[PDB]
């Protein structure tokens, strides 16, 4: 196997450090021998060197067993080798691949060992092979090539091969060439003779450089098993799903089932996995069986039917423009589609998120919008038309009227139910005879104890007493009191900005069932009216509710 | 000669990940990478960097916007203790101040050979096809604070016979910019400015007209109205009681008194009008700045900016919350971070106008929605830095 004429990279140790001064353990004479073979054979290639006493370094050797293996433990050397610079920022999505008429797979063939290694650094790689029982000087070498398990060997491998591959590269700007760790892909769109020509072409012009791949007979041919895809010419899909038959369900067949479930929702639209994911709550052992609910039976059969059938995903068409579709699938649940020809998908996916605790269906979708958005400039370098299931006037008033600064990039409506609306809107100016509630809160930090209630301009009033709550949650139990008692029309005046805030941003959903049950009342109601004033600074109406929450709490 | 450019110890280069590009931003910078590259300004890197530092292209013209947030942070003691260049108090005074860039002038001096690793960045690629394009600079990058402040001495010679000749002129240097001012005709101030494009044009060197005399404070606006409701009084209340907080000597008593009961909203209540006093009091301290707060050099400035509705935005400045060294509003197919990226840049560049500093933004969006488009609009050679803020209910009407 050659060792390529390639300049090295300088490698250093951390500032302030030394080389490693690993002792080497005593090992039985079947391992040292084994060793002393695989060594000798190793410095035949020039892989390895003999060095002298004079080298004050060691890493430890070990031996595993038919055939026996060499196993450097570089443990300390990599605490003590400097950083580099992380490979890539992402892993190649086949739906990001252009379309090809010919593609061809070279592996490198012993990678690491085919790649040389800074002189000046060889000195830290040295390890002993221990003589029987530890009695005489151990045979002693060092590395000439990158060695596996050492730290800057995967960095300084791919900058060579990149290095290499640029002279090619240039000579030939008609064929693509993708580079993941040892492998190669490469394609073009010659008819496969002038194709394979060109591959022996690239394949001669890596062995000039002491870099070996297959020949036509080895090298590898579509369709295409790599990370759980299965590539095809002119389609790609996830390699088969099959979603076990269980009696009883363990935690680990829960996370093994969401995990192929997910990994599946990239071609497959529809997957849903939130039931599934729920059951997953509460820190429960492996071996432990989670009984399944109703509504987790429900989202497998749906999930199963969804698989029944095969689905695969099309290539990338750089000419033509990305379309996403998005759908509401249920409660935090939204799915979406990628594709450039009507219906003939490159990706699918799904988002479901709680940014916060209390939220809606507009800042749901924009913010699936957002992280499709970023998934398309990483696979495709543009931004996908979005098709939306909200009208225009809905998504206008809801940032015309907004806090946030919110952006969704070129969009049209599709109608495709449910639908994306806001439930309840608040009214801009106070309500002429209509009732005023002066609401308020008030809790015992010492007991927990608390009190909630109401002070109506009509004589109205009401005090309901809390045992287990908070200074928020009687202040939120006060403005749900005041929307249980009150009709179709009301003006409410609360000293809380926490209840005030939730309230503005019109939520739908929360995690908190006293903030849905204040949402039920906003929906039924005609016209609420919502006002906040300082607390504790005498203001009327407020002050009447102050010492009626405060009496026994406060 | 290189200047040694020595890091703060304990902490060392930047270790930035490279922000997703579209295909139109990476051939534009690959472009420009290219000939950099063949003029000996930047050079490519192996894997044995581990530094990086992330890169952007802003605008017919694709220019390159490197992000040295980072590495500014980790180099302080150099650009503001060692290298500092002090700021005029007399640049806010002016009635113009022009903004001229002086980028191109740092690429003629070379940067210390030990530093350079320091200023690591990548070129990303589409669907990771092939390892980003790695390069560090020879020369003194544009977007460093290091670079005016090694640039320093040749900048003041440079500029000497033109400052000789023109005393009542004030020239400022900001990192990549020279600000401009006078109190010169607007025509014979832009003919004093092509005058020293000229100066400038010897030594290889090559438009924003502002008036900071015309900057007035944003002052806490209080109604005026005919009639008032129960509910404008408590509007009016909250208003007051939250700028009794900032402004000494705000009275609330008397307003206060007229809120009496659990009295209906919309019942309009006829003022007693001895309360007037008040309301008249507050409105005079509100007009005139805020006594007792003063600029600390020592501390950091601190922008918010809140989102008003019909294209308005409004943004107080401050080092302690509550106590504004200034305050003031932004006006505009725009949308809302194209607004927001204009208010930003307006809000730094009258910072850098009048304490030499930008300040750290507390910013009305979210993180991801904001990192996938401020680059869109951004047009300033700066990145001031910035924190992801869900804005009050209140401080929104108490700033309307
Ligand atoms: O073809 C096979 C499996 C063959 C097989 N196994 C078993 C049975 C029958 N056939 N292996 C393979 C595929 C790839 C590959 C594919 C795509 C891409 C890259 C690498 C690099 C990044 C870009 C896209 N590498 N090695």
């Amino acid at each position: 196997s050659p060792i390529s004429p390639i300049e090295t990279v300088p490698v250093k140790l951390k500032p302030g450090m030394d080389g490693p001064k690993v002792k080497q353990w005593p090992l039985t004479e079947e391992k040292i021998k084994a060793l002393v073979e695989i060594c000798t054979e190793m410095e035949k290639e020039g892989k390895i060197s003999k060095i002298g006493p004079e080298n004050p370094y060691n890493t430890p050797v070990f031996a595993i067993k038919t055939k026996w293996r060499k196993l450097v433990d570089f443990r300390e050397l990599n605490k003590r080798t400097q950083d580099f610079w992380e490979v890539q920022l992402g892993i190649p999505h086949p739906a990001g691949l252009k379309k090809k008429k010919s593609v061809t797979v070279l592996d490198v063939g012993d990678a690491y060992f085919s790649v040389p290694l800074d002189e000046d650094f060889r000195k830290y790689t040295a390890f002993t092979i221990p003589s029987i029982n530890n009695e005489t000087p151990g045979i002693r070498y060092q590395y000439n090539v990158l060695p596996q398990g050492w730290k800057g060997s995967p960095a300084i491998f791919q900058s060579s091969m990149t290095k290499i591959l640029e002279p090619f590269r240039k000579q030939n700007p008609d064929i693509v060439i993708y580079q993941y760790m040892d492998d190669l892909y490469v394609g073009s769109d010659l008819e496969i003779g002038q194709h394979r020509t060109k591959i022996e072409e690239l394949r001669q012009h890596l062995l000039r450089w002491g870099l070996t791949t297959p020949d036509k007979k080895h090298q590898k041919e579509p369709p295409f098993l790599w990370m759980g895809y299965e590539l095809h010419p002119d389609k790609w899909t996830v390699q088969p799903i099959v979603l076990p038959e269980k009696d009883s369900w363990t935690v680990n067949d829960i996370q093994k089932l969401v995990g192929k479930l997910n990994w599946a929702s990239q071609i497959y639209p529809g997957i849903k996995v939130r039931q599934l994911c729920k059951l997953l709550r509460g820190t429960k052992a492996l071996t432990e069986v989670i009984p399944l609910t109703e509504e987790a039976e429900l989202e497998l059969a749906e999930n199963r039917e969804i698989l029944k059938e095969p689905v695969h995903g099309v290539y990338y068409d750089p000419s033509k423009d990305l379309i996403a579709e998005i759908q509401k699938q249920g409660q935090g649940q939204w799915t979406y589609q990628i594709y450039q020809e009507p219906f003939k998908n490159l990706k699918t996916g799904k988002y479901a998120r709680m940014r916060g605790a209390h939220t809606n269906d507009v800042k749901q979708l924009t913010e699936a919008v957002q992280k499709i958005t970023t998934e398309s400039i990483v696979i495709w370098g543009k931004t996908p038309k979005f098709k939306l299931p909200i009208q225009k006037e809905t998504w206008e008033t809801w940032w015309t009227e907004y806090w946030q600064a919110t952006w969704i990039p070129e969009w049209e409506f599709v109608n495709t139910p449910p639908l994306v609306k806001l439930w309840y809107q608040l009214e801009k100016e106070p309500i002429v005879g209509a009732e005023t509630f002066y609401v308020d809160g008030a809790a015992n930090r010492e007991t927990k104890l608390g009190k909630a209630g109401y002070v109506t301009n009509r004589g109205r009033q009401k005090v309901v007493t809390l045992t287990d709550t908070t200074n928020q949650k009687t202040e939120l139990q006060a403005i749900y009191l005041a929307l249980q008692d009150s009709g179709l029309e009301v003006n409410i005046v609360t000293d809380s900005q926490y209840a005030l805030g939730i309230i503005q941003a019109q939520p739908d959903q929360s995690e908190s069932e006293l903030v849905n049950q204040i949402i039920e009342q906003l929906i039924k109601k005609e016209k609420v009216y919502l006002a906040w004033v300082p607390a504790h600074k005498g203001i009327g109406g407020n002050e009447q509710v102050d010492k009626l929450v405060s009496a026994g709490i406060r | 000669e290189t200047v040694p450019v020595k890091l703060k110890p304990g902490m060392d280069g930047p270790k930035v990940k490279q922000w997703p590009l579209t295909e139109e931003k990476i051939k534009a910078l690959v472009e420009i990478c290219t000939e950099m590259e063949k003029e000996g300004k930047i050079s490519k890197i192996g894997p044995e960097n581990p530094y990086n530092t992330p890169v952007f292209a802003i605008k017919t013209k694709w220019r390159k916007l490197v992000d040295f947030r980072e590495l500014n942070k980790r180099t302080q003691d150099f650009w503001e203790v060692q290298l500092g260049i002090p700021h005029p108090a007399g640049l806010k005074k002016k009635k113009s101040v022009t903004v001229l860039d002086v980028g191109d002038a740092y690429f003629s001096v070379p940067l210390d050979e030990d530093f350079r690793k320091y200023t690591a960045f990548t070129i990303p690629s589409i669907n990771n096809e092939t390892p980003g394009i790695r390069y560090q600079y020879n020369v003194l990058p544009q977007g460093w604070k290091g670079s005016p402040a090694i640039f320093q001495s040749s900048m003041t010679k440079i500029l000497e016979p033109f400052r000789k000749q023109n005393p009542d002129i004030v020239i400022y240097q900001y990192m990549d910019d020279l600000y401009v001012g006078s109190d010169l005709e607007i025509g014979q101030h832009r003919t004093k400015i092509e005058e020293l494009r000229q100066h400038l044009l010897r030594w290889g060197l090559t438009g924003y007209e502002l008036h900071p005399d015309k900057w007035t404070v944003q002052p806490i606006v209080l109604p005026e109205k005919d009639s008032w409701t129960v509910n404008d009084i408590q509007k009016l209340v909250g208003k007051l009681n939250w700028a009794s907080q900032i402004y000494p000597g705000i009275k609330v008593r008397q307003l206060c008194k007229l809120l009496r009961g659990t009295k209906a909203l919309t019942e309009v209540i006829p003022l007693t009008e001895e309360a007037e006093l008040e309301l008249a009091e507050n409105r005079e301290i509100l007009k005139e700045p805020v006594h007792g707060v003063y600029y600390d050099p020592s501390k950091d400035l601190i922008a918010e900016i809140q989102k008003q509705g019909q294209g308005q935005w409004t943004y107080q400045i401050y080092q302690e919350p509550f106590k504004n060294l200034k305050t003031g509003k932004y006006a505009r197919h725009t949308n809302d971070v194209k607004q927001l990226t204009e208010a930003v840049q307006k809000i730094t560049t009258e910072s850098i106008v009048i304490w030499g500093k930008t300040p750290k933004f507390k910013l009305p969006i979210q993180k991801e929605t904001w990192e996938t488009w401020w680059t869109e609009y951004w047009q300033a050679t700066w990145i001031p830095e910035w924190e992801f803020v869900n804005t009050p209910p209140l401080v929104k009407l108490w700033y309307q």
